[PDB]
């Protein structure tokens, strides 16, 4: 009735996915094998797990998500891991020789190799599904298939269904921290082929995960376990409406042309809170106002792009748990109140409340403390264009020096893809350039 | 029999009517199961004009469910009194409007209207002398308005004699629960000014103000709020439901309320409203509740009588009293603040009484007066629509529905026309 | 006594009558063992006209078993109420027709008819004033029709005064459970147009539609379906079984139903049909069930009254009501959709009532009207027959039975003749 | 009352038979010696084992089938095997010196040697039987008696009874995989002497067994054990109606001139499913629609002849287990729905449902997973003529070179048998050529 499905790519990406399905399975508490601890009573009023966990004729409830990546080592760990009763073989599609972070390889070269298997799996699930709203696709501009092969993936999947929503979680090159140097190539080559195949998607950067887990989670020494846990929470709440009763169970498609008013600049930030320790869970109270005012801390901004340097457009503060329409509401007045913040005035307010009544659940072994209320500030501003500009200037020079270009030209891409894709970020620079212009008079 | 029906869409409104029928059940004291457990035939006398007996005495509503996604259908389907329903009416959607009103009006609007208007029509045959029906949604989106626009058009044509008393939620000036509100709203209100017979304004912030200040409550939700409003919307048919030494129906009301058909957006006042201690401060008199009646703080709408002028004013009284008081306070008040009483409408205040108040209280008051203060309401919402329509902000979600902008101009200079229209009537003597 | 008998062949029909007698047993409340455990003599009053007492009060059916392979004989032989049977009638085959109708009609047709018609004849002597007998098979093959064709010929000659009310399964237009259906069918229907006295159409897809939409059921089988049909075929004799302020028998029915003997293919409607929740939506009135009566969705046959025109229409009512209502709805409806009422048949609707409804319900409705919409049915099946008879597809299975093709022409221009015949009657005034 | 009996020939053929009677005996669970584990209650309504397992005056219930082949080594393994209490000596007839895959040898030369013993055994069983519908005959165009001696076998047995049905299971030369090269000779010499002595029969090819067991059973390295198991399932369900309650217990004779409408081209395909693993039994649901839509996968086509290259004529999707007339029925609408499929239009629909209520039983030590529902798509199309054409072209040239002909001419066949038998496939090529022609206007 209300389905979504997750797709996983790139090393960090399927790392995220593993964390996620660990999470949801924890949260509905269905045991890793595929059974719930106990029988399910027959009831109505709304869906349940049925969105994602797959009903069998018995205690076998597998996700509705798919793995695809050409670097097949790690995924085997899932193939080995505790959830080897959880998942399902045909759920698993991997490539042996990954891209080597040639975008053009797993996009072009090995792009040709596994696509059809992917699409068949997709047809099996969507055919298995009925009211699948949209598509959860995860990848990374690092684990190279996460850029290339995913690029073809949406490039064709969109042309397959279209009417489904594109739920885009991919990681963005951290501003000064990194993984490689061809990242310019991965990213921008992705981007010009990303945009028109993307509906909307958010940009998760890691350095924020570090700084904030270390200060706010009080973390001393983190890694992808903590990161994947954190994105696990954020996606855990970004879709609760289709999973749990909330006052305004807003929906993705609902989000689509309302958060991203124009068609073009359709990405965003997301600073979840309240992430604190057990020793800050106590020694604190964690007000709605604390999560709320705290929600707009630029230093809390969960992607390393200063909001205060940008002007907000929309903010879908979907809330978990014991939320009051009034209290949050006045907090939103407080958000109108913030002098430092500046909004795409031709969209004076574009707010959209989310009050889901389940407060958050915590993953044992985790660092986040337990609370009563969650916020997701999926918000869109002018600010985020800048780091892009760093990307196209860095890539600008490096590409000017023809660095690495032999690698890509060797695999079947043309140079005008490069300069033209730079025209692509040129245009989007005109977009964040223009939409931020205040309409005259 | 002047019986009527209910139809609800609306992100909230679907909940609203749930509370509403809930309340009426209380005033009819029939079990959740659907049989009567009360103490006077009077609850049974006029029971039909909202309810419907069933074979075996299943007593049922004349309600119509609107929704574009079954969750609400499950929700109220999970509702106490849920066994007091008919499974037939659970007419919902598989998609949701996403509140682009064109989506809920063309896309899904045209998609699911048919099954509704059919079964509703089967209810139309179920109605002997249908006084009307009650629609409910919100005027800012599509979860209700998406289709409810089509309802008002279709049934309005299909039943050009029936009353269409329309309550839908108005976006408060301060808090924008969505930014596509000016557009859904304006596109709707173009329709509603043409097609709807009665309308009363549904703000949230007023209801907050009532709960927090005058209710002295800290914890606001919807459900209490729908209690506060279904109190009034439940009062409205009281005489029509029960005897009254001074009775007046919706036809007598609107015809006795509206000078010209474009003025069926009405504001609302209901009372008393206390917290528990208050009774041990104060007691109940007709003059007392009168002293609440003309309270801007009970003025549950974005319009200010303190700023605008009462084009019309009326009182809905349920209880047992002396009208010799009632009128006396009436005229007294019609003098006391004459200036906010429009001039050439002599005795612009008008009266009523129901022999029984609502349950639990001894006397009832209701005020659905109509000033023209709403002009700031339309002016605001039209203004925001103006700004982002300069920007075309989220036109792409919009034109993706395949409407034209010229429609936006139509509801635009339209709605401005209605505003200035109220200006001249307010500015005249 | 106007008592009657049953004879069933048919891949399903052999099951159908199993359910049927099962149902009648319920309405007579006699134990499976064969003795009465009910509460009114009324079940015993007219019990004989279906049943037969035995020495010791074994109460038995007047049924006749047709089959070409004992499996069904074991099946129902494995049947609850199976101890309510007479072992005599278990007349089956050792081969099966393979549904080449010539096989079941010449080959095995001539092989096992004799023992049947003998014992059946012994039942004929067992019948004092036999109103008739009920045959059952399907009109697409040979498992029933194979021999049942021979039955209708033989007994029809043997009893030119007795009523032959024939129900056999019609292949739905969409789903072809076999491709030899046009040929078995056409060859049969040639016979049935000549020899059978009454016929009513037996689609599966309608029964699915009933179970899934209007029954709101997801799991279809035969047995429920035969419940749905043996409901009606069980209703038909109610007055003939029980008193009625307005009674009419099959002779009064058919003679009051058919203008010309070629028109004894009738469509069927029975009701009410709800799922459990529905009663807590709705209740029962004569006007209500009337409002189902003319429902194409209860029109359990491949013909559409919405497309064709009611040549005839009738109502079978079991219950306790006021006919003052009944007629009133009758005439009301005969106006309301006059156009689908054929013209020169004044009062083409006709009435009935049984003082008792069927068990469990308070009021009964049945509709066996006769439009002419079936023309698409014969046109279809004749069409497929036409195509593969151009090909002679599976003629070899066929001519291997040693029939001629000219017979196929006979039922062919035959059946077309019957169709156009219905065309002129439909196209006339 | 409803009897059939099985005949077994050729190396692979009696391999199949061994698998089969292992199977059925498993399925009625009568212990290998000849006894059931427990006493049999007296009841009525339908037959039981009595079809095939032979009642004694005690726990001795032997099949009603017969072994005949001139290569007597392997059959001795049955003569030795665990079921040496099961079978019966006079059930066993073998030849010492087999054909050497001279068709003309065990058909002509050794054809003369064991026939009478065979017919006497047949008279003993059919005389032992009453309502024996038809004849289960198994052989192979490889284990050479499977072609030759079987050819005489039906050639005379048909002329003995006639009115019985001919249930033909024999294997067909795999398209590119093989066993020998005289296979052309075996096959076509069989075929012209096969057709007019055959009622109807199906063509099982192995390469499909391999590819599908390896993908669908997830098999790594199969053999005749897996193959014989698989055909064991398919025949296990092709006759359930006479063994088990089903809604439409269709029958062989029923199938005969209805599936194969004309007399001539009376063979067919058969893609059984659902064959999956224990790890796909879970991680799956196996819908009626899945078996159904899956039933027409050309890649699932259990004989290496593309259905999509042919036009279907009939499809007897007899079903095991919890089947719904409606659900399957709408699936059949779905089959009318399939644009890629094209039907002998003069037979618009020729469908014939089979809904037997027993879902499948599994053989321990097997690779197939357990399910609730079985399909047998005994379907007939235009496609299968082609591989025949390969057979007559291959054989065409090889015979043109007179290859091996000395072997056969040495044993008492004439050349006009060869060229004329090529006229035989000429005619049948005209048959698949003509019946596929769409009737004019
Ligand atoms: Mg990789
Ligand atoms: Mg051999």
């Amino acid at each position: 009735m209300r389905e979504v499905i997750s797709i996983h790519v790139g090393q960090g990406g399927i790392q995220v996915g593993n964390a996620c399905w660990e999470l949801f399975c924890l949260e509905h508490g269905i045991q890793p094998d595929g059974q719930m601890p106990s029988d399910k009573t027959i009831g109505g009023g709304d869906d349940a797990f049925n969105t994602f966990f797959s009903e069998t004729g018995a205690g076998k409830h597998v996700p509705r998500a798919v793995f695809l990546d050409l670097e097949p080592t790690v995924i085997d760990e899932v193939r080995t891991g505790t959830y080897r009763q959880l998942f399902h073989p045909e759920q698993l599609i991997s490539g042996k020789e990954d891209a080597a972070n040639n975008f053009a390889r797993g996009h072009y070269t090995i792009g040709k190799e596994i696509v059809d298997l992917c699409l068949d799996r997709i047809r099996k699930l969507a055919d298995n599904c009925t009211g699948l709203q949209g598509f959860l696709v995860f990848n990374s501009v690092g684990g190279g298939t996460g850029s290339g092969l995913g690029s073809l993936l949406l490039e064709r999947l969109s042309v397959d269904y279209g009417k489904k929503s594109k739920l885009g979680f991919t990681i963005y090159p951290s501003p000064q921290v990194s993984t490689a140097v061809v990242e310019p190539y991965n990213s921008i080559l992705s981007t010009h082929s990303l945009l028109e195949h993307t509906d909307v998607a958010v940009m998760l950067d890691n350095e924020a995960i570090y700084d904030i887990c270390r200060r706010n989670l009080d973390i001393e020494r983190p890694t992808y376990t903590n990161l994947n846990r954190l994105i696990a929470q954020v996606i855990s709440s970004l879709t609760a409406s289709l999973r749990f009763d909330g006052a305004l169970n807003v929906d993705i498609t609902e989000f689509q042309t309302n958060l991203v008013p124009y068609p073009r600049i359709h990405f965003m930030l997301s600073s979840y809170a309240p992430i604190i320790s057990a020793e800050k869970a106590y020694h604190e109270q964690l007000s709605v106002a604390e999560i709320t005012n705290s929600a707009f801390e630029p230093a809390n901004m969960m992607a390393k792009c200063d909001p205060r340097h940008g002007k907000y457009m929309a903010c879908s503060m979907m809330y978990r748990g014991d939320v009051v329409p009034k209290d949050v509401n006045a907090s939103i007045a407080t958000i109108k109140t913030k002098r430092t913040i500046q909004f795409v005035d031709w969209c004076p307010t574009g707010f959209k409340v989310g009050i889901n009544y389940q407060p958050p659940t915590v993953v044992p072994g985790g660092d986040l403390a337990k609370v009563m209320r969650a916020v997701c500030m999926i918000s869109n501003s002018t600010a985020i264009a800048e780091v892009f500009s760093r990307l196209d200037h860095k890539f600008d020079l490096m590409y000017a020096k023809r660095a690495f270009v032999h690698w890509y030209v060797g695999e079947g891409m043309e140079e005008g893809e490069f300069s033209e894709a730079r025209e692509d970020l040129a245009a989007l620079e005109k977009d964040y350039e223009e939409v931020g212009i205040e309409t005259a008079e | 029999m002047r019986e009527i029906v209910h139809i609800q869409g609306g992100q909230c409104g679907n909940q609203i009517g749930a509370k509403f029928w809930e309340v009426i059940s209380d005033e009819h004291g029939i079990d959740p199961t659907g049989t009567y457990h009360g103490d006077s035939d009077l609850q049974l006398e006029r029971i039909n004009v909202y309810y419907n007996e069933a074979t075996g005495g299943r007593y049922v509503p004349r309600a119509i469910l609107m929704d574009l996604e079954p969750g609400t259908m499950d929700s109220v389907r999970a509702g106490p009194f849920g066994q007091l329903f008919r499974p037939d009416n659970f007419v919902f959607g598989q998609t949701g409007a996403g509140n682009n009103w064109a989506k809920g009006h063309y896309t899904e609007g045209a998609e699911l209207i048919d099954s509704v208007l059919d079964v509703v029509r089967k209810e139309a045959e179920g109605c002997d002398c249908l006084q009307g029906f009650q629609i409910t949604h919100s005027l800012g989106g599509g979860t209700g308005s998406g289709m409810g626009t089509l309802l008002i058009s279709k049934v309005r044509e299909e039943y050009p004699d029936r009353i269409m008393e329309t309550f839908s939620v108005v976006p408060s000036p301060k808090v924008s629960d969505t930014v596509v509100e000016p557009y859904n709203a304006t596109l709707s209100v173009h329709q509603l000014v043409e097609n709807a017979d009665e309308c009363m304004v549904i703000d949230n912030e007023a209801l907050y103000d009532i709960c927090f200040r005058t209710l002295k409550l800290t914890t606001p939700t919807y459900g209490d709020l729908n209690h506060l409003v279904s109190a009034a919307m439940s009062g409205v048919t009281c005489c029509l439901r029960f005897p009254g030494q001074l009775n007046s129906d919706l036809r007598k009301l609107a015809v006795n309320l509206i000078p010209f058909p474009r003025l069926h957006f009405f504001m609302i006042g209901f009372a008393p409203l206390t917290s528990r201690g208050s009774q041990q401060y104060r007691a109940l008199t007709v003059p007392e509740l009168t002293q609440q009646m003309f309270d801007a703080k009970n003025m549950m709408c974005a319009a200010d009588p303190r700023h605008g002028r009462y084009l019309t004013a009326s009182a809905l009284f349920r209880g047992r009293m002396s009208t010799k008081e009632v009128d006396e306070q009436m005229l007294n008040v019609q003098n006391k603040n004459s200036s906010y009483f429009v001039e050439w409408i002599p005795n612009n205040i008008k009266s009523s009484i129901c022999d029984i108040p609502p349950k639990g209280l001894k006397m009832a008051v209701t005020f659905v007066g109509n000033s023209t203060a709403i002009q700031e309401m339309f002016k605001r919402v039209a203004e925001q629509f103006t700004a982002m329509f300069r920007r075309k902000a989220f036109l792409h979600w919009y034109t993706g529905e395949g409407m034209d902008e010229m429609e936006f101009t139509e509801a635009e200079s339209n709605m401005n026309d209605l505003v200035s229209e109220y200006q001249q009537y307010q500015d005249a003597t």
